[PDB]
């Protein structure tokens, strides 16, 4: 085993999150800079990445210390949202903070509580400028809206931001006591629409109608089927192998075309004109099912009728054999909506109900991917804004207030560890600093002044480092739920002091 | 010089002067933090104001000379 | 930033320890004497460190400090010479470790400097008082302390001379310090160890008087610190060189002066004239000096001014640089002033008795040859010093480092009870002690380790039920055959070392 | 190959001995700063535990051999004490260099380390002679499980763990027997629970449950049918498992395999039980029959667990289905399928108020690192607790014992004028390195910090109070409750002191170099 003593261990503890943190601290903070992922270990590629993990995971994380945060920061993002770029930089900050204190010959243990207690009183000072915005629903609306727009920010989203700040809050204002990811049904395809998306009434489904089947279905009572047919319908006699030679090899394909027909017996027994199932059928099968005259819909989505049954008040169930193992679903129409060149079989039983389908049309998946996460991130920060509607001033203004207090605290608070608390407080104003030059602005005065300035009570007035200007965090809308900010404080403060207390690393 | 923990004795004395205690200070005989009662550890006001001066000047004065042409 | 000083301090303490280590073989009489070819490429043969350390030395400042530290024990006690060199590196063996161990240099200093006093204080417990008032006891004990050491040869005769010369200049029963300030050691080529003897007035260089009476009793002791001569050109006779009548007439100038300058010498009058060497003069007119002694003043010329300095004090003949300075006070009052060419070979003016402050003694060191004179001196110098130490230290202590083997245990014991950061030090402080008598147990040959370890328990029992007995070179009572020394050489070596070790710790 | 001797070996032994004492010294105790350790596998293990570090180290030498060996005799019996025994062995070896460098043969000092190892364990004997019964010691068991759950930093509110370790030792390991039971204590846990989700199961929890909740959750006292027999695929060890390869085969086996299980699940209940524990479980087809035949039974029981539920319950052995009989059955005080508070952790308990021959501590945690965080911590607790529930002999830890030892040691060291006069005294010096390296970890200068205890020993001359071990600034052995079983501390030494001396007696080594392990 390879014994790594503290000299490089603390050093490697520092380099791991810093060498990734610099990449995400571009993206993170306000926006003067980002990460453009230039991708070759796996390929010839050029990528633009505001996502921490897309920066983290794609590039080699192989540093055992970088393992921690790349593992730990993702969870923080997987938990409250947008925690990748956060837990990474903030601990990478502390790694710099530790490094000096390390290079100052200081016990990591002495540094632990110095930060760890400073983590509290900062989270406390974070709770101060955390300002509950639940007052009315319009307040809670615009709180969530300011908060939804907060996490979406510093990321590339084309038409996404303004629609989901409606939708995410829409998903919130329907569930009332939480937000809905259980409701919003994300449907992705090629629609030719740039980012353009909408709340989908009922849920659309993608299939070409053809062969003999008339395309539109009117007055459609769906027969909900959790078990459809793949190609051959599965039952006692469903499988055979007759092949003794190369002819039978071509003749066995012909034998299973019989099995498509016996599927009609099951559905013709149920009697409902509209049979909606999970398992798809093909176009040559469409001959046999469409000539049957009953309408058997293939690949009718579970979460789709799960939308219906919730909003339609009906029951979507599991284990479908005979018609009544699932309570019959009621739609107004099974229709084909044509979006551009697309042909989309569209089930409308309800409109914008407490379960919504969301049709995401884009020419690129990565933007639709980073749009989902920021949506996935916001609703979580919105669902906690349902819980804690404090929206704490962001954009580094929170860092300042905490940096000012904890510094004031370290002054009095310890007799020794005033080292680390201010060092902690120093790491606070760091994240502000890296992005002001990114607008060209001077962080020093800012972190000196505007901290003390708004830590003397301007706290709404804060950092616009997109403009490199001093502006109101509430009015600029730069602010977010007190949790996520404290949540992105929790892990990063914890992420650093782990490898901080790590003085040796075995390597096999 | 006394070989004692400064960050301790400083941040203590910081906390001491964060509590505004200038009658308590680093007493470098034993090198602890302790009273400035004029134990003898207290200095005449003349010295510091004098000593606080020239280096708080010269260091800046040195910061002004930038281009330094040495003709030797 | 304090790195380099440690490095320097390393470089200091290293070359400090280094030069002090080589003597730890030659330490002691059984310590092996080194024939040393030098920068002169020529052999040099000695045992004691000081001579060894001086006779070949390069320049390392700490090493330069130790040859002083060596010289210190000499110039301090005239005694325990080889000892102080051995304790420094012994202490530094503790120090360098403790420094490696991290004990702050200021600490170890005041650690061992405090611990110093505790050692010599338990030494005062070890200390055995002998009579400093009784000449016999001093004659008995010091010689026995000299019989704890090499030379009784002329000593057992010259201790009757040494103890007396001291006893004669001894005022107190304590006998106090008594530097050799009142003991004038002069040799005489001819004579014997028996013709070596103490004399009660200051023997003067030869007797240089040309017409000056061979003896003048009740001597005004004149001193001539000014020239006897009229101005020079090419001689005491001032010669302008062209034709010989000018230089014949300028004589009338020159002759009258050197006569009157002499006439002025006999105006106030002098029975003896102290005249230092004529090269301790610019020059001395024989023309004067002829008529000088031809006015019948007995004189010594060619005497050292430091003799005169010794003479200006001990017989109180106040310095005379001038004829105004010819005065019955500055002209010393001798009870008797004679010359003895006899009782051996060589000529010296004998002041026998005088008007003298602080008693006075001169010993005229004689022998069959210069060597018999030389070792006689080396026989007294110890006796001269060991007495003035033994009288400087009210009690006596047995030698061989056994008191240290006692004390190393003693302080380490209390160094526990001391506790404090210095417990580790003050133990290691005392632990430095036993290495020295160990080295002797190695230098006499024995196990330096086995024995001295056991002696610490021997010295845990009766504190002397055993010691390091040099002729036995082994576990023995050092009181059964006395291996014994004045307290100082113990204290001296100690008090020096720590200080010499102290500042080095404080040295950058 | 090669033979390295004396100083070569002397620099072969302490060398590999010196470094691993260092990784553990900043790992030492609660303030011992944890060590992230990563395999070649992409693994990560954050380890202040020497045994875990040793389990993490394959590092190569007789030392590294003996090290991975030495701690784990301390880690099972005593548990806590794993770290100090090694680091101090290095400190002893750290001394022997200079001490042979003084010209004292390595066997000239060798006894002196062991000779002075007497006073330390003898001084430890003096600390606390207390021995308390289970119901009295349970507080000192958890008061020590304050400490012995403390180092892994899973301790308070884990008095659950502390208390479940109280009974788990007592249940199987008696107080009077004083023959170690960590074998009849079943250490058990599952991910998805929580540290504060904690239980001591007296009997055997079988992971799978009855074939349905539609049949009772509860089997009464005993009636456990011990079974090796397929009601699901057998996978027999004599022949190989194959399944039906034909269409008529799924016809007949479906019809054949049903009525036999109908008969057999009835034949189980014919032989009789309310619980049939089957090595080879009920299939989903056999599940509905266990429902249809109206019998409760367990589906899956481990191949070893069919012995476990037999032995651990004291249930009289029923080998298989053909050996089924009424008088022989697995036993229970009762049988439940118990939700542990996180339905993710769900077991069917066969619980023993009759005879528990394997008592089951069931820890829970969000994941595996967290349950192992608890378990090895619970282990060392359970360890010391079992030691204490045997004999509650304790000692105030953190070296204040050894600071009190070392002074008394090095003193009594000097008493023998034999050259180990000095050599035993240097032994005591090593006794001070662990609280030292702990005071390092504590954020304190150990040098002065120990001398506080030294002074406190100069005061006390035994540990009662002390310095910090946890980092607080309230410096106490008693009030901070830094306390170890008096046993294992002596066992630390006995393990620490001789291996050095044993390596001292063995310096004669045929190696090309150290790395041969």
């Amino acid at each position: 085993a390879d014994e790594e003593r503290a000299e490089t261990a603390r050093l490697t503890s520092f380099i791991g999150a810093i060498a990734i943190g610099d990449l995400v601290k571009s993206t993170l903070g306000p926006k003067g800079m980002d990460k453009i992922l230039l991708s070759s270990g796996r390929d010839a590629s050029l990528m633009v990445t505001n996502d921490g993990a897309t920066i983290l995971k794609n590039i080699g994380v192989d540093n055992p210390a970088a393992k921690v945060l790349v593992d730990m920061s993702r969870v923080q993002d997987d938990e409250v949202g947008d925690g990748t770029t956060s837990v990474t930089v903030l601990a990478a900050e502390l790694l710099r903070e530790a490094e000096s204190l390390i290079a100052k010959k200081i016990h990591p243990q002495t540094i632990i509580a110095g930060w760890r207690e400073a983590t509290k009183a900062a989270r406390e000072a974070l709770l101060s400028s955390a300002v509950d915005h639940g007052s009315d629903e319009v307040k809670f609306r615009q709180d969530l809206m300011n908060i939804a727009g907060t996490t979406l920010s510093s990321k590339l989203l084309t038409h996404h931001k303004d629609h989901f700040t409606k939708l995410a809050v829409e998903a919130v204002l329907r569930l009332k006591g939480s937000g809905n990811l259980e409701a919003i049904h994300i449907i992705k395809k090629l629609g030719g629409s740039l980012a353009d998306s909408y709340l989908d009434e009922g849920f659309l489904l993608d299939k070409k109608i053809g062969v003999n089947q008339p395309k539109r279905i009117e007055n459609a009572k769906i027969l909900i089927a959790n078990t459809g047919m793949d190609t051959d319908k599965i039952k006692i006699f469903g499988s055979r192998v007759r092949v003794d030679s190369t002819a039978k090899v071509a003749e066995i394909e012909h034998a299973e075309k019989e099995k498509m027909k016996e599927k009609v017996e099951r559905i013709l027994k149920h009697g409902i004109n509209c049979f909606i199932n999970r398992q798809l059928i093909y176009n040559y099968p469409e001959q046999l099912f469409g000539a049957a005259g009953v309408m058997a819909i293939e690949h009718a989505d579970f979460a789709g009728v799960e939308r219906l049954a919730l909003v339609t008040g009906g029951e979507i169930a599991s284990t479908f054999d005979h018609p009544e193992l699932v309570k019959l679903g009621s739609c107004k129409l099974i229709e084909e909506v044509m979006i551009g060149e697309d042909k989309l079989i569209h089930f409308s039983g309800v409109a914008l109900g407490e379960a919504c389908t969301i049709v995401l049309r884009g020419a690129t998946q990565q933007i639709l991917d980073e749009a989902e996460r920021s949506l996935h991130d916001a609703l979580c920060v919105l669902a906690q804004t349902v819980k804690d509607s404090r929206t704490v001033y962001g954009g580094g203004c929170s860092e300042m207030l905490m940096a000012h207090a904890v510094t004031q605290l370290a002054n009095r608070t310890p007799g020794k560890e005033a080292v680390a608390m201010e060092s902690y407080a120093k790491a606070l104003r760091m994240l502000p600093t890296i992005i002001a030059d990114n607008a060209g602005y001077d962080s020093a005065d800012l972190v000196a002044q505007l901290r003390a300035a708004h830590s003397e009570g301007n706290t709404t007035a804060g950092l616009d480092m997109r403009e490199g200007t001093i502006g109101d965090m509430a009015i600029l809308g730069i602010t977010e739920s007190f949790q996520v900010k404290r949540q992105v404080l929790l892990s990063a403060a914890e992420a650093a002091e782990v490898i901080l207390r790590v003085d040796n690393i075995i390597k096999a | 010089n006394a070989g004692y923990d400064s960050a301790d004795l400083v941040a203590q004395l910081r906390a001491a002067h964060s509590e505004g205690n200038t009658t308590a200070g680093l007493d470098m005989r034993e090198g602890t933090i302790g009273d400035m009662a004029i134990l003898g550890i207290t200095e005449s006001f003349q010295v510091k104001r004098q000593v606080l001066l020239s280096a708080a000047e010269a260091a800046e004065v040195i910061l002004r000379v930038d281009n330094i042409i040495k003709a030797a | 930033d304090r790195d380099k000083p440690a490095q320097i301090r390393f470089s200091n303490i290293s070359a400090a320890k280094a030069v002090a280590d080589a003597i730890r073989t030659s330490l002691g009489p059984k310590g092996m004497d080194k024939m040393i070819q030098d920068g002169k490429g020529d052999v040099t043969i000695t045992n004691d460190g000081a001579t060894i350390l001086k006779q070949m030395q390069v320049l390392h400042p700490a090493a330069r400090m130790l040859v002083e530290l060596s010289k210190a024990q000499d110039i301090e006690a005239g005694d325990g010479t080889t000892s102080v060199v051995i304790i420094a590196g012994s202490l530094l063996d503790s120090c360098t470790k403790l420094l490696q161990k991290g004990i702050h240099p200021t600490i170890i200093s005041e650690s061992f400097q405090k611990a110093l006093e505790k050692g010599i204080e338990i030494l005062t417990d070890m200390s055995r008082p002998v009579e400093l008032s009784d000449r016999e006891t001093l004659l008995n004990s010091a010689t026995t302390s000299l019989n704890s050491k090499v030379v009784s040869q002329y000593s057992s005769l010259l201790s009757p001379m040494s103890v007396n010369a001291v006893m004669k200049v001894i005022d107190p029963a304590t006998a106090t310090s008594v530097d050799l300030r009142d003991i004038k050691i002069v040799k005489k080529l001819g004579g014997t160890i028996d013709d070596c003897e103490l004399v009660e007035g200051l023997v003067l260089t030869q007797k240089v008087s040309n017409s000056g009476i061979t003896r003048v009793e009740k001597a005004k002791i004149g001193l001539i610190q000014f020239c006897l001569s009229a101005p020079k050109t090419d001689m005491d006779n001032q010669i302008v060189v062209s034709d010989y009548a000018q230089m014949d007439r300028v004589l009338r100038e020159e002759r009258a002066y050197i006569l009157n300058l002499v006439k002025q010498i006999k105006k106030t009058g002098c029975n003896v004239l102290l005249i230092q060497k004529s090269i301790l003069r610019d020059a001395l007119s024989d023309l004067a000096l002829h008529f000088l002694n031809k006015m019948k003043i007995m004189v010594i010329k060619d005497i050292e001014r430091e003799d005169i300095e010794f003479i200006c004090k001990t017989i109180g003949t106040k310095p005379v640089a001038h004829i105004d300075q010819f005065t019955a006070d500055m002209l010393g009052s001798a009870e008797l002033a004679e010359e003895v060419n006899l009782n051996g070979s060589g000529k010296l003016l004998k002041i026998t008795g005088c008007a003298s402050p602080g008693k006075t003694v001169t010993i005229v060191v004689r022998g069959s040859n210069k060597l018999v004179i030389e070792e006689a001196e080396r026989s007294i110098h110890d006796a001269l010093c060991v007495i003035r130490c033994l009288v400087k230290k009210r009690a006596l202590i047995a030698g061989g480092g056994a008191p240290e083997i006692e004390l190393a245990l003693r302080l380490t014991e209390y160094s526990r009870t001391l506790s404090g950061m210095e417990s580790y030090c003050v133990r290691a402080f005392a632990d430095a002690m036993e290495v020295i008598p160990s080295t002797l147990a190695e230098n006499a040959g024995l196990n330096p380790i086995s024995t001295v370890t056991e002696l610490r328990n021997r010295h845990a029992q009766g504190e002397k039920t055993a010691g390091i007995n040099v002729r036995k070179g082994g576990i023995s009572n050092i009181l059964e055959e006395l291996v014994v020394q004045p307290l100082l050489v113990s204290v001296s070596a100690l008090t020096l070392a720590t200080e010499t070790v102290r500042s080095i710790l404080k040295i950058d | 190959k090669s033979r390295l001797m004396g100083l070569e070996a002397l620099k072969s032994h302490i060398m590999a001995a010196k470094a691993v004492a260092n990784t553990m010294r900043t790992s030492l105790g609660p303030n011992g700063l944890d060590k992230m350790m990563v395999d070649k596998d992409g693994d990560v293990t954050v380890t202040n535990d020497g045994a875990t570090i040793l389990s993490m180290m394959d590092v190569d030498h007789q030392i590294a051999k003996l090290m991975v060996e030495l701690s784990k005799s301390q880690d099972d019996e005593i548990g806590d004490g794993t770290t100090g025994v090694v680091v101090l062995a290095g400190a002893l070896l750290e001394e022997a260099e200079q001490l042979l460098d003084r010209g004292i043969h390595p066997i000239r000092i060798a006894d002196g380390y062991e000779q002075a190892a007497r006073v330390a364990i003898e001084h430890l004997d003096k600390i606390s002679d207390s021995v308390l019964v289970d119901i009295k010691d349970t507080e000192p068991l958890i008061q020590t499980a304050k400490t012995t759950l403390g180092s892994k930093v899973v301790n308070s509110c884990h008095r659950q763990m502390a208390e479940i370790a109280v009974n788990a030792v007592l249940t199987v390991a008696d107080m009077e027997r004083r023959d170690v039971d960590f074998e009849l204590i079943k250490v058990e846990g599952k991910v998805g629970g929580r540290l504060e989700d904690t239980k001591l199961i007296k009997g055997v929890i079988v992971d799978k449950d009855f074939s349905h909740p539609q049949m009772p959750k509860k089997v009464e006292d005993a009636k456990i049918a011990i079974l090796t027999c397929p009601f699901e695929p057998p996978k027999p060890k004599t022949k190989h498992k194959l399944d039906v390869t034909s269409v008529e085969d799924y016809k007949a086996l479906q019809k054949y395999e049903k009525e036999k299980f109908e008969e057999m699940i009835q034949q189980i209940k014919e032989t009789g039980a309310n619980l049939a524990i089957c090595q080879w479980g009920f299939d989903d087809e056999a599940n509905h029959l266990l429902l249809q035949n109206n019998l409760p039974a367990v589906r899956w029981v481990g191949g070893p667990e069919i012995e476990l539920i037999a032995i651990a319950t004291g249930g009289r052995i029923v080998p298989r289905f053909s050996e089924l009989t009424a008088e022989k059955l697995g036993f229970a005080g009762l049988v439940q399928e118990i939700s542990f508070g996180t339905t993710k952790d769900k077991m069917l308990v066969i619980e023993q108020c009759k005879n528990s021959r394997a008592v089951t501590i069931f820890i829970r945690g969000g994941n595996k690192m967290i349950i192992e965080e608890a378990k090895r911590s619970l282990h060392d607790a359970l360890c010391v607790i079992r030691n204490l529930i045997r004999d509650n002999r304790v000692v105030y830890g953190g070296g204040a014992a050894e600071i009190s030892c070392a002074l008394a040691v090095s003193q009594e060291a000097d008493k023998c004028p034999t050259l180990e006069q000095y050599a035993m005294r240097a032994f005591a010096d090593a006794l001070e390195v662990i609280p030292m390296a702990l005071s390092e970890n504590s954020g304190m200068n150990p040098i002065q910090t120990m001398t506080e205890v030294r002074a406190r020993q100069v005061k006390e001359m035994n540990p009662a109070l002390g310095i910090d071990c946890l980092h607080k600034g309230t410096n106490d052995m008693k009030q901070q409750h830094v306390i170890e079983t008096l046993i294992g501390k002596k066992q630390q030494i006995s393990l620490a002191t001789q291996m050095v001396r044993m390596i001292l007696k063995i310096d004669d080594i045929r190696k090309p170099g150290e790395s041969e392990e």
